[PDB]
RNA sequence: AGCCAGGAUGUUGGCUUAGAAGCAGCCAUCAUUUAAAGAAAGCGUAAUAGCUCACUGGUCGAGUCGGCCUGCGCGGAAGA
């Protein structure tokens, strides 16, 4: 329903290789990408992808909409690519990158060296910003999470790895 | 006009300009000199008369002092010199304390010729009407 | 978080979700509104 | 008209930008700043100080504050051993800051120091016994 | 609010402001501030007043289905967001310039001034109307005829002829 | 429902007010500026606050809202 009942428009360029229950999309950039579905039946035809339920499944629609959105983000995936961005806060922090493994300094007694996964690269335009583009939305989102994790933002001064979409409450300490 | 940059308003009466005990280190602490608040004020304050409360903007940049463009006074304090009691509310609506009329407060609404959101010289009448009813004053229009 | 047997949203930013077999309140403004066992 | 040496203590601690520290000293104390040494990293990342006039880098060792540590120098400001000993990342920030420093500071002049018009600024840590 | 009745109402009134109207300006208002009202209503203190309104009624379906008061070529004048400006008393002059110099100060887009009724058509801000009660522009317009256009050509040789 | 906007002026209301200029406080809640804007929702201020909410316009384009009568399930639920 709705998101499901919506189109998808396969932008002139993406391969769209529907093999039964396996869809594989490649284009511009991005190492292909190929997920699976279930109670949803997908149909190519024309310049789009249609997503609908399938009698016998009450999951229908709900499984179909997530199909849409997923598939949707897969097109765009290899098309525009995918965003990122985290900034470090607090004296003595800062990140590195030196290949495909980011080196982090976060006030521990040791560096951290986090190693990027497959289809996702990142640069440090600044000592204190990590920007990581990739095709797989589900994965950038992770590596972001995973990075920010080494030092989530403490709610007193704000030190730690934020996103930018951050909100950091920050509050005063108990009175004396 | 723009928006926000620097401005406040914390005084008591023009009768005693630039006070120390009432406000002091509270009359301005951001770019305002406590002693320099008796030069540009009385340059026009003592120029008309002292007594009525006079708040004003505090346009502050980074050029030493500050610049305040003054305008009109509170139409609520005009009930201690030009209406009745030295106070105001005290005992609000538990008894018909004070009472003004249509006649009075007329030339009080007339003075604010650059401070009225109502081109209608008649509409800007009921605006101060409430300014003389926020303590329990009946109106004999 | 609170593990009361009645959960109840409190603020207006308090959500109420079921993750796993368990009802929870998720408040975005206040974390004191975070709840399980509902 | 008494002359002032300046020592920036507590580089073991997380501190302010030493650039900004120079502003606060010139602006609020009404006296010129002439950096002699310059910190490389601060807090957990204090690695030592680069001497501007001797052109070499004394390397800080952690916790030898009770005696005098081993004097361990790295000669060039572009010596690829400064990169190795300090990490090439921190090493470039030293190089960057030093660029800005030269365009916004002062050469130490003995006459102006004795006249109380510039201060030789040393960065260090009296606790780590480094910079003293 | 209300239903179909409240609907018609806003229209017949808002559209009688176009029938009985002296003038008409259509201004899209992306990022419309309250300072916005604080302007056309400030330029109403000592230069205008209540003789002007500007109800953002791009309700379209409303302000438009409700111009059987004769407002053709306004289906084209119904795109995107707009803030209808309608005149009742006073000349049609000054009101136009107000927006012309508002939006040009940033003050929100002006919909490229899609133009409106009175003459009845499209887009192209002119200056007919605002030049009125400034007939000293007809004093200066005579250009002294015999004399000013004289001391400019019949008398411009000397200051530029001895080459 | 999102997303784009806006949310003032009499009025810093006077007030048991050390200081109170919407929100520990009192009582009042009236009238304008207009498409909407409450002396009123929130964070929380040395006091201004800064930034955000009811309510109205825009985008989108077919439903959406909460009670009622009923069937079957969830949590609540720790012991040798
Ligand atoms: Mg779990
Ligand atoms: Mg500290
Ligand atoms: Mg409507
Ligand atoms: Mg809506
Ligand atoms: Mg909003
Ligand atoms: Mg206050
Ligand atoms: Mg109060
Ligand atoms: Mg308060
Ligand atoms: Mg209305
Ligand atoms: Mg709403
Ligand atoms: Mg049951």
């Amino acid at each position: 329903s709705r998101v499901a009942k919506a189109p998808v428009v396969v932008p002139a360029g993406v391969d769209v290789k529907i093999n039964g229950q396996v869809i594989t999309i490649k284009g511009k950039n991005g190492e292909l990408t190929r997920t699976l579905n279930d109670a949803v039946e997908v149909k190519h035809a024309d310049n789009t992808l249609t997503f609908g339920p399938r009698d016998g499944y009450a999951d229908g629609w709900a499984q179909a909409g997530t199909a849409r959105a997923l598939l949707n983000s897969m097109v765009i995936g290899v098309t525009e690519g995918f965003t990122k961005k985290l900034q470090l806060v607090g004296v003595g922090y800062r990140a590195a990158v030196k290949g495909n493994v980011i080196n982090l300094s976060l006030g521990f007694s040791h560096p951290v060296d986090h190693q990027l996964p497959a289809g996702i690269t990142a640069e440090c335009p600044t000592q204190t910003e990590i920007v990581l583009k990739g095709a797989d939305k589900q994965v950038i989102g992770q590596v972001a999470a995973d990075l920010r994790a080494y030092r989530r933002p403490e709610p007193y001064k704000g030190k730690g790895v934020r996103y930018a979409d951050e909100v950091v409450r920050t509050k005063e300490a108990k009175k004396k | 006009a723009k928006k926000v940059q620097a401005y406040v308003k914390l005084q008591v009466a023009a009768g005693m300009a630039n006070p120390s005990p009432p406000v002091g280190p509270a009359l301005g602490q951001q770019g305002v000199n406590i002693m320099e608040f008796c030069k540009a004020f009385n340059a026009k304050t003592d120029s008309i008369e002292k007594g009525l409360p006079i708040p004003v903007v505090i346009t502050v940049y980074a050029d030493r002092s500050f610049t305040f463009v003054t305008k009109t006074p509170p139409a609520a304090v005009l009930l201690k010199k030009a209406a009745g009691i030295k106070s105001g509310s005290g005992k609000p609506n538990k008894d018909k304390v004070g009472k003004i009329s249509r006649a009075q407060l007329q030339e009080i609404a007339q003075t604010k010729a650059a401070d009225m959101t109502g081109a209608d010289i008649e509409a800007m009448t009921r605006s101060i009407e409430g300014t003389a009813r926020s303590m329990g004053l009946v109106v004999e229009d | 978080m609170k593990v009361r047997a009645s959960v109840k949203k409190l603020c207006r930013n308090c959500k109420i979700v079921k993750r796993d077999g368990v009802i929870r309140v998720i408040c975005s403004a206040e974390p004191k509104h975070k709840q399980r066992q509902g | 008209d008494t002359p002032i040496l300046t020592f920036m203590n507590k580089l073991d601690r997380d501190i302010r930008d030493p650039m900004e520290l120079l502003d606060e000293v010139e602006n609020e104390l009404k006296i010129g700043c002439a950096p002699i040494t310059w910190p490389i990293g601060c807090g957990k990342l204090f690695k030592g100080v680069y001497h501007l006039y001797k052109d070499e880098t004394y390397l800080y060792q952690s916790g030898k504050g009770h005696t005098i540590q081993e004097v361990r120098i790295v000669k060039g400001l572009n010596n690829p051993d400064l990169d190795a000993a300090v990490g090439e990342d921190l090493a470039q920030q030293l190089r960057d800051e030093l660029e800005l420093v030269k365009g916004a500071s002062n050469e130490f002049d003995k006459e102006l120091f004795l006249a109380g018009e510039i201060t030789p600024v040393f960065f260090g840590t009296a606790l780590g016994n480094f910079g003293v | 609010m209300a239903l179909n009745l409240q609907d018609k109402q806003a229209i017949v009134a808002e559209v009688s402001e176009v029938a009985k109207g002296a003038l008409s300006a259509v201004v899209a208002d992306s990022r419309g501030v309250t300072v916005d009202k604080m302007t056309e209503l400030r330029k109403a203190g000592r230069e205008a007043g209540v003789y002007m309104r500007v109800v953002r009624n791009t309700l379209l379906r409303r302000a438009v289905e409700g111009t059987p008061f004769e407002c053709l070529k306004d289906a084209f004048v119904g795109p995107t967001l707009i803030a209808y400006s309608m005149e009742h008393p006073g000349a049609a002059a000054r009101l136009f310039k107000e927006f012309a110099k508002a939006n040009a100060k940033f003050e929100v887009k002006a919909a490229a001034f899609e133009g409106e009724l009175i003459p009845a058509s499209q887009i192209d801000r002119l200056a007919t109307l605002p030049t009125y009660e400034e007939a000293i522009a007809r004093l200066m317009a005579t250009m002294k005829e015999a004399s000013a256009g004289k001391l400019v050509r019949t008398l411009a040789a000397v200051r530029d002829a001895k080459e």
